[PDB]
């Protein structure tokens, strides 16, 4: 961040994030394809937080 | 267990040597990194050496007395620029530990009682000898005398328990049950005034004000949470009559709750205003208490361990602008942001874990109370959503008047922010959002 | 970035485009009811005229206050914060 | 330049140093 | 520093009643020239009025407040720099003393200005024991 | 130096009580005004201005405090969270009443809800049948 | 291979998979020694009702299996709910037919939780089941299934 | 009227002598420089405070502190207490008589 | 001795001037030039100095150390196309190589370490099916799990048990 | 004090951390320590001892044995929630007479 502007790293940082996640939506949408991860934290009387 | 009792018990002479203030929170520190090593337990009695054991609602109170005494012994660094009696400051400590690390490890009924009642002279010690304020008198005696008029009935109720089972152990004596008032509110009040209530609530913001910031810790950090541990004893062998008599003190917390929240809206004290707000979640840990599910259970346990670390963390933050700025005074305290810009993180991170906030364990343990509660009656759903509301309408106000807007004209010269209190508090939110993973720990306790 | 110079500029400027006031008469030191005609809401309108021009708001006992086109000057020069 | 009248901030920066 | 009195004038009252019609009129008015000629049209109302007692201008000078708030603009333009406008007091200025708590290595960076302000406490001081000493 | 020394005293049942108290809080005796007797109400304690909050009070005087709008020794009102400037206080007084702008609000939405759950039957259409959906039980034609 | 986005996804998934797979197959599968881990098997202790009113000792043992079955139980549930959710997941469009015997099956495991667990706190001992099933029975015996009872 | 004026000038004398007492101590080098942070002396700031927090020694039981103690907090935990074990008594008795079925009942924590 | 305030003693300087409010009421000509001499005492010439003491104060030895080889890029780099545009390159290329050591790991993780039957706290990967249209292999298709017990396995059907 | 001493400036004018006020030896060494026995023991050494913690509670073991009663259970194909606690032949129910006027809850 020093010797830099902390806006130019995030603009540069925020626009390979969308073309990632822009990339990955016209992946998303030739096949239809839903994906759905779960990540467990708690479990009691059969119900999962 | 033993050792944390010894290793307390061989620290007591760490006091009496001078210049030793540093080294005895150090090995406090390093005793609750021992303390996070022995973690075998599991719903039962686990390392059982003669009437001492630990279970996992146990475990989770030892670790959180451990933590908010050593932070305590990090929070008060005023007792050790001045000549303030060091030697006396450590010893109290120490042997306050010791009795809720006892009183929390207690296998048996009496055991519990009687180092939870001996636990209140050295806060009163505290209150009367380290506080800044006139009013220290009218602090510690309030507290003293509603916590012994109230508990002075409930050994004449453990007496009966005894004399009706003939055993003092927590679980055969949950296989009895009783179906009696007089002993139900003998065995029950104490516990309902050492948990803030609406009504019998007086000792607390008239206690928390003119006490010291360790009175504060050790008042809203582990000693609200006295009451919770007993009833969650309790409760088991008064079922039926807890149904009977649930819905007054449930309707009386909530309503209160509602109240208590509108009342901290109308508060021109940083230190009053989170003593209020202790009153506000604790109504909500009682009223989840008695509808006697899994998830109130388990959520107020959640919330006891949430809000023992977030309203001592609050009361650090009131103290650092006391000692700069002279007063407590909600007036005085404005726009800090332009004095103590790094401070303001901490301010904002431990207001929000006082409401709902995204990566705390006080969402955890407010979502699994709300769910017991709104199972209980559908006529909660109104004021649980009133008081949820005014709770972050009044928490927003004391981060949002105290650290933002313009300066408070004619201040003097104060010293800047030290290393000390961010690593003060940041010991005090790290704990709340590295506790949701691993938060079957923390949880699970049956 | 501002002067005194073109602060003054700005205050003969405008109250030489006033058609109720002679230029030939007007000066820094002229006083605005002794030395000049006005009526008491002509000076009203000199102030609003002063606020619309410099773009703040002049408060009433600030607007009687000034009675001379460099206490004008001064006023201004103490709220914009230029003294060169 | 002007110069901006800002609180310490050596402190912080040698906590997050630290830290 | 003349701390401004409360008393308010009759004169003074009216300039003001004056100065907030206009201000309303504006405000009610954005184009140029229809304010100027509605403002010319008040400024004759208030001037074909100006020739009468103290009593009755008292009671029209009532009727006139009561008229001003009747026709008040519910968004009136105000100056944005000046006090309750849009961006009022964006900034807050920290008092110097906290220049004063600074590191050293921080004051390392400006040694001519920390100089110079350690040069002018002695003339401070000596123009507070002057001044209130 | 602390509160049990400054602080409200009993009511001033006398006026020379009234004169000592006006001048305890730095008011001049004619601005002073207690509280009632009643079991709520304060004892000796100054009742300031209840008329409209701190955005209604001068801005442009020269304050001690420009922050709560305030001199040095002022006593500061009983309510003062209450008329602060954050909280309910307007800087001009409002050009209606309270309950008018409660009416209006309730009568447009009251008439809103009527007018809509009123027509909520007549619903228009196009000259279009239903949607014709393949089922091996039921066949439809065609119109060719 | 048949579309442009396609052959990017699959450079992009053989890029993303080659030196991963190096990683495990040339350092991780090297160098690991072979151990057995083994899933735990409890007997059964007899139960709350073998056993007299005076002894705390079988009351610990089936307060601890009746706790065990509730774990086990509520873990049935989860993956019966679990199933149904990737039945709802997998067939997209078409959930409403083929997630029916699943919903079924999930519901009847939900009833069934609530006949043995249900209703009884958060302190459910192995005895206060028992209790309730005694009840029940009775209940049962005397007026009917519940929820047409007098 | 003419002791309007009066009354206005000796307050702003009072407030001038109270202005330059404030500038003489807010500005003070040898308070700022003790280093010791606090605030100057301000008179209704304590008021304020002992206003605040003693408010029992200008109480008394009166009728409208009754009505204002009844009407605010004892009445609504009345209504909330009795609406509630009305609710509760109405559930209650529907599940002990048995008109509820086992799968159609709601909250099986499940 | 301990100086909080660096041995110098704190004080206010530009006095009642701050305030916009009290310097129109009205000014003597001594707080004039206080205010002037304030005014040109905050201007600055030349930037603050690079304070070496600083920069190894606030600066641990493992930041050192994990820094030094992309120091020693950016140095020798430093002539070729000055400090501006070589410490640019410097921190895209740590900060990239972060970010591909991320996305290695996270589909490392996501693909060989998943979370399966044995184990509660991994992140359990729910996928839904993929779309048939002609042209790919195998159009007329059919769902290819129909029992029970396939659904939600999570590796339980390859079990040793 | 001038231009030269605060660009270098002296040892001896010292900020000190918040643990001591009175010498800089003692803020050093209480400073290091207490982020020792804070941060790299309980927030790290102990997180990292809590990450690989076994299992105290069963929830591995309830979600292993769950999996493999589902798959017996509906092998048998009885029930894949059992509704009784215990066989409902086993239980011996009193009678209608022996009960007389006692609570039955359900
Ligand atoms: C480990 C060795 C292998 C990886 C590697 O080469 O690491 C670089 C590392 C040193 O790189 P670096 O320049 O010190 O990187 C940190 C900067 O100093 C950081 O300096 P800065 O001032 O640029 O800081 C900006 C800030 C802000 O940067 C970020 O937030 C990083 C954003 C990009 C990375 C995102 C990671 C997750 C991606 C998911 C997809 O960066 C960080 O906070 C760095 C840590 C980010 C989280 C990890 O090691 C070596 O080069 C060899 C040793
Ligand atoms: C054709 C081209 C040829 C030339 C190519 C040249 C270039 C090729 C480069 C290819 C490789 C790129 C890098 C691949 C990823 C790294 C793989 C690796 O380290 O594998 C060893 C190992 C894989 O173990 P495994 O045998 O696959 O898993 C079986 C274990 O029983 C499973 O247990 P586990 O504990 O190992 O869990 C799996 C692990 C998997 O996680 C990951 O792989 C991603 C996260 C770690 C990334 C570390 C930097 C990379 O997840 C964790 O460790 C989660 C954190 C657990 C607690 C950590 C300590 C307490 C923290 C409290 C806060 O992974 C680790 O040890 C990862 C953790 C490293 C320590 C992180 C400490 C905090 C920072
Ligand atoms: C109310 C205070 C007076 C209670 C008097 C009656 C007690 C009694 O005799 O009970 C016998 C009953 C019955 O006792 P028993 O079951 O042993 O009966 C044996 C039969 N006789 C007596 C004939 C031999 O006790 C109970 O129901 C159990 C309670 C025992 C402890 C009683 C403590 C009394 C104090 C109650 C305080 C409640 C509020 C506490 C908080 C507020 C304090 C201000
Ligand atoms: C103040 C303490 C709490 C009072 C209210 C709580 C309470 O006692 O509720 C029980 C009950 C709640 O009522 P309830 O729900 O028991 O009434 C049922 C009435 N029938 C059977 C006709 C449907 O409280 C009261 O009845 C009186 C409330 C307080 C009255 C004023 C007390 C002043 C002191
Ligand atoms: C770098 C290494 C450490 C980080 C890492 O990769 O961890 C992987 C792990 C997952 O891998 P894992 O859990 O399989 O690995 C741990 C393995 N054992 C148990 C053997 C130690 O953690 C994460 O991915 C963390 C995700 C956090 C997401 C947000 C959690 C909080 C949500 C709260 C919602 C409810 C609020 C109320
Ligand atoms: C009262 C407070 C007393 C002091 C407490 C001090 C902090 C102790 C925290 C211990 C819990 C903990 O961190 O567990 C690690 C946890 C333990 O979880 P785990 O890895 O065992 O996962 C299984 C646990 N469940 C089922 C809950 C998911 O480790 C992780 O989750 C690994 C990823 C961490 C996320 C990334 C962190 C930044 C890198
Ligand atoms: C039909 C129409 C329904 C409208 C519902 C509105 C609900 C409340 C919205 C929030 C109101 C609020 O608090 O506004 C913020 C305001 C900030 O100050 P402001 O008034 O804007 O400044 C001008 C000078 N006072 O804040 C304030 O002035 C007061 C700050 C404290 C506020 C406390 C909370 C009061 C909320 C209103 C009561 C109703 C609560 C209902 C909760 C339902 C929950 C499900
Ligand atoms: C927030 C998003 C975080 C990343 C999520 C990526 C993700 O979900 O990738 C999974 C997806 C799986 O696709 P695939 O492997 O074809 O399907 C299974 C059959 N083998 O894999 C892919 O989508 C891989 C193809 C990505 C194409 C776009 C790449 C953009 C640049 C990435 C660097
Ligand atoms: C930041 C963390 C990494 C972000 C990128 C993760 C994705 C990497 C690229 C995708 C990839 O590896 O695809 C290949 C692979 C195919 O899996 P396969 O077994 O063939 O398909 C059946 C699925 N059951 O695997 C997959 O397609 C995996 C499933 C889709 C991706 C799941 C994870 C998405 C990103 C999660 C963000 C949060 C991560 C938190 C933990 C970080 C540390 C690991
Ligand atoms: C937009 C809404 C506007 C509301 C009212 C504006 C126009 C209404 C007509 C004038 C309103 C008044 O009340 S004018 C004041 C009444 N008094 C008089 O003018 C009669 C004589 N009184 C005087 O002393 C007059 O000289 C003045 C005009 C009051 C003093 O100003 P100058 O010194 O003449």
């Amino acid at each position: 961040m020093k010797y830099l502007s902390i806006c130019s790293i995030s603009f540069v940082n925020l626009i390979s994030m969308s073309l990632s996640c822009f990339l990955l939506s016209l992946y998303f949408l030739l096949n239809d394809m839903i994906y759905f991860i779960e990540w467990e934290l708690v479990s009691l009387n059969s119900m999962s937080i | 267990m033993l050792k944390i009792i010894f290793f307390l018990l061989f620290l007591i002479p760490f006091c009496f040597i001078n210049n030793m203030y540093w080294m005895v929170q150090i090995m406090m520190f390093f005793i609750s990194f021992i303390f996070l090593l022995m973690n075998n337990f599991m719903n039962y009695w686990s390392e059982i050496s003669y009437f001492l054991g630990c279970d996992m609602l146990s475990y989770g109170l030892i670790l959180l007395s451990l933590w908010i005494c050593s932070l305590m012994l990090l929070a008060s660094e005023m007792i050790n620029k001045h000549n303030n009696y060091k030697n006396l400051f450590l010893l109290n400590i120490i042997i306050l530990l010791l009795l809720l690390i006892l009183t929390f490890s207690s296998m048996s009924l009496f055991m519990f009682y009687l180092f939870f009642e001996s636990s209140l002279i050295p806060t009163l010690f505290l209150i009367l000898g380290w506080g800044y304020q006139p009013e220290r008198l009218q602090a510690g005696l309030y507290l003293l005398f509603y916590t012994l008029l109230v508990s002075l009935p409930m050994l004449i109720g453990i007496f009966y328990v005894m004399n009706k089972i003939g055993s003092m152990n927590f679980y055969l004596m949950n296989n009895f049950m009783f179906n009696y008032d007089l002993l139900y509110f003998c065995l029950l009040c104490a516990f309902l005034v050492k948990m803030p209530m609406f009504l019998v609530h007086l000792w607390l913001p008239k206690a928390h004000v003119e006490a010291p910031v360790s009175g504060s810790m050790i008042l809203a950090g582990i000693m609200l949470k006295l009451g919770g541990y007993g009833m969650l004893r309790v409760i088991s062998f008064l079922q039926l009559m807890n149904l009977k008599y649930s819905f007054v003190w449930i309707s009386i917390s909530l309503v209160g709750g509602v109240l208590v929240s509108l009342v901290c809206l109308r508060q021109t004290d940083l230190k009053a205003l989170i003593a209020y707000s202790s009153v506000a979640h604790m109504g909500i840990v009682l009223s989840g208490l008695l509808t006697m599910t899994y998830w109130g259970l388990c959520g107020s346990y959640t919330l006891m361990i949430a809000h023992g670390l977030c309203s001592s963390g609050l009361f650090c933050l009131a103290n650092v602008s006391y000692e700069r700025l002279g007063s407590r005074s909600m007036l005085i305290n404005k726009g800090l942001l332009n004095f103590m810009p790094s401070m303001t993180l901490w301010w904002f991170l431990l207001s929000s874990a006082n409401m709902a906030a995204p990566p705390t364990l006080n969402l955890l343990g407010e979502i699994s109370l709300l769910n017991s509660i709104v199972s209980w009656s559908w006529i909660s759903m109104i004021l649980l959503s009133f008081l949820s509301f005014f709770s972050a309408a009044y928490t927003l106000y004391l981060y949002s008047f105290s650290q933002h807007g313009k300066l408070f004209s004619g201040v003097y010269s104060f010293s800047s922010g030290k290393i000390r209190e961010y690593l003060l508090m940041l010991l005090h939110w790290l704990p709340l959002n590295l506790l949701i993973l691993k938060s079957e720990s923390f949880m699970l306790w049956l | 970035p501002l002067s005194l110079k073109l602060i003054n500029e700005r205050v003969l400027l405008v109250l030489k485009l006033y058609d109720k006031i002679d230029p030939s008469k007007l000066n820094v030191e002229s006083h605005f009811i002794n030395d000049l005609g006005l009526d008491s809401l002509d000076h009203v309108e000199v102030i609003m005229a002063m606020e619309d021009e410099f773009g703040f708001e002049i408060p009433d006992s600030d607007a009687e206050k000034l009675l001379k086109p460099a206490d004008i000057i001064k006023y201004v020069a103490d709220k914009e914060d230029v003294y060169e | 330049h002007q110069m901006i009248i800002k609180p310490s901030r050596f402190q912080w920066d040698k906590f997050k140093d630290l830290l | 520093a003349q701390v401004p009195l409360a008393i308010v004038s009759h004169k003074r009252q009216v300039c003001s009643l004056y100065k907030r019609a206009l201000r309303n009129l504006e405000s009610w008015y954005d184009r140029r020239n229809v304010y100027r000629y509605r403002a010319v049209q008040l400024r004759a109302r208030f001037d074909e009025n100006r020739s009468k007692d103290l009593g009755e201008g008292i009671r029209l000078l009532a009727c006139g407040q009561r008229e001003l708030f009747e026709t008040r603009h519910f968004q009136p333009r105000n100056f944005a720099n000046s006090a309750g406008g849009c961006a009022f007091e964006r900034e807050v200025i920290p008092p110097d003393w906290v220049l004063d708590y600074w590191h050293p290595l921080e004051k390392a960076q400006y040694p001519e200005y920390f100089a110079k302000r350690e040069q002018r406490k002695k003339e401070f001081v000596t123009w507070w024991e002057k001044q209130y000493g | 130096g602390w509160n049990k020394d400054y602080k409200p005293g009993p009511y001033p049942q006398t006026e020379k009580e009234r004169l000592a108290a006006a001048k305890k809080y730095y008011l001049l005796p004619e601005e002073y005004k207690p509280y009632a007797d009643d079991g709520l109400g304060y004892g000796d304690y100054p009742k300031l201005g209840y008329g409209l909050g701190v955005e209604a009070k001068d801005s442009y005087y020269p304050w001690d405090y420009p922050e709560h709008k305030r001199n040095q020794h002022e006593p500061i009102s009983a309510d003062h969270d209450l008329y602060s400037e954050d909280r309910w206080s307007q800087a001009e007084p409002p050009r209606y009443s309270n309950a008018y702008y409660f009416a209006c609000f309730l009568g447009v939405m009251s008439g809103c809800l009527a007018l809509y759950y009123w027509l909520d039957d007549k619903k228009m259409y196009r000259p279009v049948a239903a949607k014709q959906y393949p089922s091996p039980g039921v066949k439809h034609y065609t119109f060719e | 291979p048949r579309s442009p986005m396609a052959s990017f996804a699959e450079s992009v998934l053989n890029v993303i998979d080659g030196p991963i797979t190096w990683f495990r197959e040339s350092i991780v599968e090297p160098n690991q020694q072979k151990q057995n881990w083994y899933h735990q098997r409890f007997r059964r202790v007899p139960t709350i009702d073998q056993c007299y009113t005076d002894d705390a000792v079988c009351r610990f043992e089936a307060d601890q299996q009746f706790r065990r079955d509730r774990m086990v139980d509520n873990e049935i549930v989860n993956i019966l709910r679990q199933r149904f959710e990737d039945c709802t997941l997998y067939e997209a469009p078409d959930h409403m037919v083929k997630c029916r015997p699943l919903m079924d099956q999930y519901e009847k495991a939900t009833e069934n939780w609530f006949i043995k667990y249900g209703d009884l706190g958060g302190y459910a001992n192995a005895k206060t089941a028992y209790m309730k099933q005694k009840h029940r029975l009775i209940w049962e015996r005397r007026h009917g299934p519940v929820g047409s009872g007098m | 009227s003419n002791e309007e004026q009066e009354f206005i000038k000796r307050k702003h004398e009072a407030t001038l002598k109270l202005r330059q007492e404030f500038l003489k101590q807010s500005s003070n080098p040898y308070r700022h420089a003790t280093g010791e942070g606090g605030t100057v002396f301000d008179a209704g700031l304590a008021r304020f405070q002992a206003m605040r927090v003693s408010n029992y020694e200008h109480f008394k039981p009166t009728g409208k502190s009754f009505r204002t103690g009844l009407f605010a907090v004892v009445l609504p935990i009345a209504l909330y207490a009795w609406a509630l074990k009305a609710e509760r008594d109405g559930r209650e008795e529907k599940y002990r008589t048995g008109q509820v079925a086992y799968k159609d009942r709601q909250f099986k924590f499940i | 001795g301990a100086s909080e305030t660096g041995g110098v003693k704190p004080m206010v300087i530009a006095g009642r001037m701050v305030r916009e409010r009290e310097r129109l009421i009205g000014m003597s000509p001594e707080e004039r030039a206080w205010r002037k001499q304030w005014l040109k005492d905050q201007e600055l010439h030349h930037g603050p100095r690079k304070v070496p003491a600083l920069e190894l104060e606030l600066n641990n030895p493992i930041k050192r150390f994990y820094r030094a080889p992309l120091d020693k890029v950016c140095n020798v780099l430093e002539p070729v196309l000055g400090f501006q545009r070589a410490y640019t390159v410097r921190f895209w290329t740590g900060k990239a190589l972060l970010a591909l050591t991320g996305i290695y790991a996270g589909a490392y993780y996501f693909k060989y370490n998943q979370n399966d039957w044995t184990r509660k706290g991994g992140w359990r990967v729910i996928h839904s099916r993929k779309q048939c249209v002609p042209g790919d292999e195998g159009y007329p298709k059919v769902s290819d799990r129909s029992a029970p017990s396939d659904y939600a396995a999570r590796g339980f059907n390859e079990s040793p048990l | 004090l001038t231009t030269e001493d605060f660009a270098n400036p002296s040892p001896k004018n010292w900020q000190s951390y918040g643990f001591d006020y009175k010498d800089q030896v003692e803020d050093r060494k209480a400073t290091k320590s207490t982020f020792f026995v804070t941060v790299t023991l309980c927030l790290v050494w102990g997180s990292f001892y809590w990450a690989y913690l076994p299992d105290t509670q069963f929830r591995n073991w309830a979600q292993r044995e769950g999996f493999l009663e589902l798959r017996r259970r509906e092998l048998a194909g009885v029930d894949l929630v059992s509704p009784n606690y215990v066989d409902p032949a086993s239980i011996t129910l009193p009678s209608d007479e022996d009960l007389g006027d006692t609570e039955i809850i359900i």
